[PDB]
């Protein structure tokens, strides 16, 4: 293998000069003579027998002339069933303090996306248990989902609820990739999965692998940890034909770390400061996250929306890479409704009367229509007043507020915030309850009876309790 | 762009919220009586 | 040690 | 003195001379020296200039080294000799710093002699991983009613204080620092919180006033004040938060609990932007460097709550961010909002409406929430939060006005948790919907005086149990009804 | 007292140094011998 | 093929061309004759006629190219020197000729074990103690290295000795000693 | 040491020293000029070349001209002889009264006072202006800033402060004109001559003037603030006096720094400003401070570009002041002068423990009622005045009366408004605003509180209009 020498160190970008045997792009290089392991990923060939690499760890204590050794292949992580229950970092090292991950096969994190002939068109609705995502923007078994939202709207709480429900009702080796999020949340997730039997530290029967690169890692690690998790999921999908789950949180940090190294990589900025290679890098990543004919990868991705923009280049670019987007609004969470899903901005590709039937589709479209007319009537309520509106308009606004409340739901992972019991509602109960609220079958009940309940039965029970107590 | 008076959040949005929810609180405490 | 003695002399001289 | 200036201030001075590896200043301007040589100098290593100055070797280019200067570059000339130190930037850490005012490198600027520090600690260390941490459970008591009730803060949390200029952020931090006095001189050892205040880019007389406020309340015996004021070089204002964070990580790694306030991080971001623009690094949005999010995240990730196999230590961070014209959607504010575990939004509109502290309870968030509260405060604060919400959507309505006037608090008056819960009890249980709001604060002043003068046993039981038991609830009902009769 | 003790002492520390510069080729010989001890 | 790295690395276009010629001559065992030839062409190109001709920016390129080729085939140079002058003339780097020769000269210098050593004193010192200084500083070198001394005098150090050998550097001046003891006496 | 100019681009001149490279901040003298052209070293570039900044015009500088290093930074004459005189950036008399015969000279580049020299006393300074004394009171020895856009009243307010505080003062005063109209400097000189403050016949002068105006190259406008700083610093340290330092305009310092930074080869920061904006502003502002060796009551006018208070220069200068008096154009359009924004001016001595519970309560009540009126402004503007409750109508009436009462005629405005200048003591301000808040004047019209002194004059005007 080749042997190089560091010739420049500027932040997280390291230039290495190879007198012989220039390493191909995307190879991993091991800096020699360090306490821990520092891996450099080749990014550019600068000519003059010099490459420009990105560091996967900190670059403190690096010397010009320090010897670098070419590994001969991209960052190869250990993949297999032995990574189940374990935690690993970007370069595939155990960070749970449980010894080494002893697999028999190693897979590079840089591979090609599946071709066009390896695609699959089958769409089966994935029942979630949450009323709004099941009614308006239903998920597909094998499709990329995506959860948009600003800071403090409930992306992590919603992804924990989804992990709970699906990954426990599942039998297919889920995989969680923590990309540039808080380490406190990583510890909380680890211990919550340990207590609920999903991670079994004894006599391993665990069904979730963990991959964690958090906010304290340099941009290289935060930009390649998503690909490491993706590689673990790709192995579980290909060499076992299993149905795999891939939870990524947060996926915006991948593009953000790319943007953070772009400037030093020697590239003119694009719009909003992003790298000129935002869309094609995001596409190279996201086209491997897909259901092929060999297996399936149901991918739930939390996507940070900077300052509730939703037109920022990173969210606007990731919209096209999804099937059932679930946008979380802040104005809805400030109404006390949770989850904060925006009904007039969430979208699914299986919301088709030939996929979810005519009843589900009609109920969803009626909910969205009445909420839009509610939005339109709010202006008249603003300037005229609620008194002069017709009884037609008053009744439609009442139905709209009641549907708003009924879209909320208590989560089993949000007891600490609300103290209420976690409710999981089947699909038919949701369809029937919204159909009955649309029909007017409960126009005699207070709107506060539908707030934070399960099906409509609990709504009328809460109505009865509020009627007796008041 | 309907509902913009409520999306802005100025004076005419806060009073919209106040008007609407006081009306509906009155109607709610009245409907809890008829039950 | 012109500076060993000076720092102890000049201060003793400051006495 | 008369002999004690030579006896060991000279005879013991380590006057040895050794063969040291050096470099030579090619150019020097705007605090960025380009040194030729230093072939073996490490990245982010502290170097030393021939004129007593110090600098950090940031850029390692093939033909020179970009050394940022910790001081004034007026004393540096071309052809000067830059000598290595062999060590990455490190600060003195210990318990001796408690009660001192230091600069970004750990040197005493209060004129009380050297710090008797035995150990040193890097500033760019790595935050603890996933295993050494545990859930944030212990409450960090601020003494402010709105914070301690509606936006509670745990030990190991990162709560952002964000607002415009002159809205009350530094006052929130100072109240939080002063309040820990009751716990620090008490008996229970694992309730002691050693505060740390980092002043970044502030005027020097402001830090003098702040040290005077903290010593008037006798709150300096447990506080470290790191100050990189406006006249200090940009590298010093960029290094101050990491120095303070290492001083707090000392406590966090040794079974103790610390608290660190970065006041503020906007000025650290500005100093880093200058320091990196002068190194010819390409600018990003608003000319900030590309990795300013990393700059703040690798700092706010070190505020952790360790488990018991690591000592059970803690480090609570309270970063401060100034926004321009209430624009919370800016670059650095959104970065730090994405990093932290919640916010405390201050507004000037609420500030001028008599609501002081102007904590917007609608926007203020605490991602840990109830897990960081005592049981009694939780019992009362749940209903208080819900009632305040209900009032905020219809702005009952008189109860909500009573509650908001209850939340108002003076400056440098941090209450105890027992008194806080008694006040919010007397507010939510209904005994105040009879008074007019213009006498609410009068009632609370007189009521607190009466309770602390006469009913120390009830408050002692509150402080001991943590729950407002039915016995305590009944006795407190008695006290509040009798005083309301008296009023 | 502490005010007088401070300024008088810093004036003292200034006296000695501008006095020693006022106040010898054995150093050049001492520097040659001390240089050989580096090895 | 792949280049050979000179013992020192010079940067810029001057350094690029000097490293190029070092790798060129080292591959053919001709470093010394091309050193002589390049110093010669430095003398030639600091000629008023030739300098005012080729450093003139509004003289056409091929004209000074053929003039350089003429003087280069007249001077009976190695094919490496001819190729270097022609390559400098094509790329338009005639202003960088003496920079390139200086970089190549310092490459050959550091190739001959010549380490730059500098001693400083308040006033000029004895030459016998200068020979003692040379012999003693020789001990800081490996065998195969050469002493190239430059004794400058600086009366601001109040006496002592400031020795810098290569990049290693000892400060025995009494000025830095009084500074150190004073900062120790203050703190 | 003698160098030779090797580059001239505007105000930035490169010099190449064959021996003895001068340190940074040194002052170099160009040889062969009709007057004195001083170059201030700013950077070292290598190759024995420095990059200076010229204090005067650079026309006629040839590549190769001789430049001698003086050996020290720009040194100005300081002392009690600079009182009643005018000096430029480099300390030369520009009043045609001969040289300035001082005994000591102080470099304009000194280190800021350390942390242990700061004093913490915050006694109030009464100005005689209603809104200032009420809502954002000044402090003796604190740093004051008068923000404001173009043509809102920064200069009128600073001349009013000079009229009220400077001549009624005991110590000394320093006025540093930094990039403003030269005719305003002439007006100030002649006004101080007629007022006996500046005496051309004896040594009883009480003001030292330092003037580098908007007709000066950017180097002079960047260093004349430092010249004024140095004069005031001498009067504080070496005299122990209580000094008044007036700076107008302090924004031109940053603006000239930007103009020269363009050419100094630096990557620009936001709005095209120098990357070293906050650091230069800090190294300048940390010298303008009260220590335990003397006090400096600093009043600085701060221009606001394009009326944007979030511009990097004002947004950076906010954090250096003890009391900010933010002027507004929206208020100035209503004829309310001074145009002080009541809901944007602050002060660190607006503290009940300092000013008194009465004063604090009056100020906070005025601010609360003005904020209520501001919140109502939208509905008032769209749905008319009728749709307000009568409580809101009373709040609006009282708030408009308070707005009119905050206005005041200035003694310096006796030439372009005609009304006599009113100087309102603090007690009259507190009493009048407390009465207006209590409702004691809900029968007088709002135009009766406009441009009056104490509240009795408002009552008299209300009676006169009826
Ligand atoms: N809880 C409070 N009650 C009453 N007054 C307060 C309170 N908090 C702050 N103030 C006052 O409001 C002003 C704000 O001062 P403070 O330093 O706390 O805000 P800030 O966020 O640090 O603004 P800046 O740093 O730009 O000066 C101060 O004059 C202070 O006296
Ligand atoms: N289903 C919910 N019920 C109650 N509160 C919730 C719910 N979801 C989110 N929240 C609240 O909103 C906050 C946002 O937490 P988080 O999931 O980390 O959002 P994000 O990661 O997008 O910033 C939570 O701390 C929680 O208090
Ligand atoms: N206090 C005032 N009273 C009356 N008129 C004023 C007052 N302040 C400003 N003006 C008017 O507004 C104009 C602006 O004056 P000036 O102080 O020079 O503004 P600036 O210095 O900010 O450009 C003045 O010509 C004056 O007519
Ligand atoms: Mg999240
Ligand atoms: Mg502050
Ligand atoms: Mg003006």
């Amino acid at each position: 293998a080749a042997t190089g020498r560091i010739v420049a160190v500027i932040g997280a970008v390291v230039d290495v000069q190879f007198d012989e045997g220039l390493p191909p792009i995307l190879n991993a290089l091991e800096v020699q003579g360090r306490e821990t392991r520092l891996v450099l990923e080749v990014a550019q060939h600068l000519g003059e027998s010099t490459v420009r690499t990105i560091a996967m760890d900190g670059t403190e204590g690096l010397v010009r002339g320090q010897k670098v050794l070419d590994s001969g292949a991209p960052i190869k992580i250990p993949v297999g069933p032995e990574t189940l229950g374990r935690i690993m970092n970007v370069i595939g090292e155990p960070i749970d303090e449980r010894g080494p991950i002893k697999t028999k096969q190693f897979a590079p994190i840089h591979a090609e996306a599946p071709e066009f002939m390896e695609m699959s068109v089958e769409q089966e609705i994935l029942v979630t248990g949450i009323k709004v995502v099941d009614l308006l923007a239903p998920y597909a078994k094998g499709g990329k989902i995506g959860l948009f939202g600003g800071a403090g709207v409930g992306k992590t709480v919603l992804i924990m609820e989804l992990i709970n429900n699906v990954a426990k009702a599942h039998g297919g080796y889920s995989v969680f990739a923590g990309v540039g999020e808080r380490t406190r949340e990583g510890n909380d997730l680890y211990h919550e999965m340990i207590e609920s039997g999903v991670i079994n530290l004894k006599d391993a029967t665990s069904k979730v692998a963990l991959v964690y690169g958090q906010m304290n890692e340099p941009p290289g690690a935060r930009a390649r940890v998503a690909l490491t998790g993706l590689t673990v999921a790709e192995y579980f999908r290909d060499q076992e034909g299993q149905d795999v789950l891939l939870f990524i949180d947060n996926i915006f940090r991948f593009t953000q770390a790319g943007s953070e190294v772009s400037a030093l990589l020697g590239r003119i900025p694009s719009a909003v400061g992003y790298q000129p290679t935002l869309a094609t890098d995001m596409g190279t990543m996201q086209e491997r996250i897909t259901t092929t004919k060999k297996g399936s990868i149901t991918s739930v991705q939390a996507i940070y929306v900077p300052a509730d923009d939703l037109t920022d280049p990173a969210p606007a670019t990731t919209f096209a890479h999804l099937d059932a987007t679930t946008v979380l609004s802040r104005a809805i969470a400030e109404l006390g409704i949770y989850p904060a899903v925006d009904p007039l901005d969430s979208t699914s590709r299986i919301m088709d009367p030939n996929i979810v039937g005519s009843e589900h589709y009609d109920v969803a479209r009626g909910v969205q229509k009445i909420l839009q007319d509610y939005k339109s009537l709010q202006d008249i309520i603003a300037i005229l007043g609620m008194d002069e509106l017709s009884e037609e308009d008053k009744l439609t606004v009442s139905r709209a507020r009641k549907i708003q409340r009924f879209l909320s739901q208590p989560f089993q992972v949000a007891e600490v915030f609300t103290g209420h019991m976690g409710k999981l509602v089947p699909l038919k109960e949701t369809i029937k309850g919204f159909q009955q609220i649309l029909a007017g079958e409960y126009d005699h009940l207070p709107e506060q009876a539908f707030y934070m309940v399960g099906p409509i039965e609990e709504a009328v029970a809460k109505a009865d309790k509020l009627a007796e107590e008041h | 762009g309907a509902g913009s008076i409520r999306e802005a959040g100025g004076a005419f949005g806060k009073r919209e919220q106040a008007e609407e929810e006081r009306y509906f609180r009155a109607q709610s405490r009245e409907q809890l009586a008829a039950l | 040690q012109k500076l060993f003695v000076d720092k102890i002399r000049e201060y003793k001289s400051k006495r | 003195e008369m002999s004690s200036i030579l006896e060991e201030r000279i005879l013991g001075a380590d006057t040895s001379v050794d063969l040291e590896e050096t470099g030579r200043v090619l150019s020097i301007g705007d605090g960025i020296a380009r040194v030729h040589g230093l072939r073996n100098v490490q990245a982010e290593e502290m170097v030393e200039f021939s004129s007593g100055l110090k600098g950090m070797s940031l850029n390692l280019e093939p033909d020179n080294v970009g050394v940022v200067v910790f001081g004034n570059d007026k004393l540096i000339k071309e052809g000067d000799i830059v000598k290595r130190t062999g060590a990455i930037v490190d600060v003195p850490v210990g318990e001796e710093l408690l009660g001192r005012v230091v600069d970004a490198l750990g040197n005493a600027i209060d004129g009380k002699g050297p710090i008797g520090s035995k150990t040193r600690r890097r500033v760019g260390l790595k935050a603890p991983g996933i295993i050494p941490r545990i859930s944030v459970r212990e409450p960090m008591q601020t003494g402010i009613k709105a914070v301690d009730s509606l936006v509670p803060i745990g030990r190991g949390q990162r709560e952002l204080i964000i607002g415009d200029r002159q809205t009350g952020k530094t006052s929130i931090a100072i109240d939080t620092i002063i309040n820990q006095k009751r716990f620090n001189d008490g008996s229970d050892e694992k309730k002691k919180l050693y505060c740390i205040y980092v002043a970044i880019g502030q005027k020097r007389s402001t830090v003098a006033q702040l040290v005077k406020r903290l010593t008037d309340a006798d709150a300096m015996k447990y506080t470290i004040v790191v100050s990189a004021t406006a006249s200090d070089a940009a590298p010093l204002q960029y290094l101050a938060p990491y120095s303070g964070c290492s001083m707090g990580e000392y406590f966090r790694d040794n079974g103790k609990h610390a608290l660190i306030i970065y006041d503020d991080l906007s000025k650290q971001a500005v100093a880093y932007r200058q320091m990196s623009l002068l190194l010819r690094r390409p600018p990003g949005r608003e000319a900030y460097p590309g990795d300013v999010f990393y700059l703040h995240s690798r700092l706010l990730e070190r505020a952790a709550k360790m488990n018991d196999a690591f000592g059970g230590g803690s480090l609570t961070a309270l970063p401060v961010i100034e926004t321009q014209a209430g624009d919370v959607s800016a670059y650095i504010p959104t970065n730090v909002i994405s990093i932290t575990d919640g916010q405390i939004f201050l507004e000037t509109e609420l500030f001028y409406k008599g609501i002081r502290p102007a904590i917007n309870v609608g926007l203020s968030v605490s991602r840990v929430g109830s897990a960081a509260q005592t049981r009694a405060m939780k019992q009362v604060a749940g209903t208080m939060k819900l009632e305040l919400a209900q009032y905020r959507e219809v702005a009952l309505l008189s109860r909500g006005v009573r509650l908001t006037e209850l939340l108002k608090q003076g400056q440098y008056s941090p209450m105890a948790i027992e008194e806080q819960v008694a006040v919010i009890y007397a507010g939510v249980r209904g005994y105040l919907d009879k008074l007019e709001p213009s006498k609410i604060t009068k009632f609370e002043n007189a009521f607190l005086s009466h309770v602390v003068s006469q009913h120390q046993a009830l408050l002692g039981t509150i402080r001991a149990d943590g729950k407002i038991s039915e016995q305590s609830d009944a006795k407190l009902k008695e006290i509040v009804t009798n005083f309301l009769a008296g009023f | 007292q502490n005010m007088m003790r401070r300024k008088e002492q810093e004036h003292m520390i200034n006296w000695v140094e501008k006095h020693v510069v006022q106040s010898t080729i054995a150093k050049c010989i001492a520097d040659l011998k001390l240089l050989a001890k580096k090895a | 093929a792949k280049l050979v790295r000179p013992p020192v690395q010079v940067y810029g276009i001057e350094g690029r061309y000097a490293t190029a010629l070092y790798s060129a001559a080292s591959k053919q065992n001709k470093l010394e004759q091309v050193e002589k030839e390049l110093l010669r062409v430095a003398q030639i190109l600091k000629e008023p006629k030739v300098a005012a001709s080729v450093l003139n920016p509004y003289v056409k390129r091929s004209i000074k190219v053929k003039s350089l080729n003429d003087i280069t085939a007249k001077e009976r140079f190695s094919p490496l020197t001819t190729n270097l002058i022609n390559l400098l003339a094509e790329n338009g780097r005639l202003s960088n000729t003496q920079g390139v020769v200086s970089a190549f000269s310092t490459m050959m210098s550091v190739h001959r074990g010549e380490v730059p050593c500098t001693v400083t004193s308040a006033s000029p010192l004895e030459e016998a103690t200068l020979s003692e200084l040379k012999t003693v500083l020789k001990s800081f070198l490996s065998q195969g290295q050469v002493l190239k001394l430059e004794a400058k005098t600086d009366p601001s150090i109040l006496g002592g000795m400031i020795v810098r050998i290569g990049e290693k550097y000892v400060d025995m001046s009494v000025k830095t000693k009084i500074q150190k003891l004073g900062r120790a006496m203050r703190e």
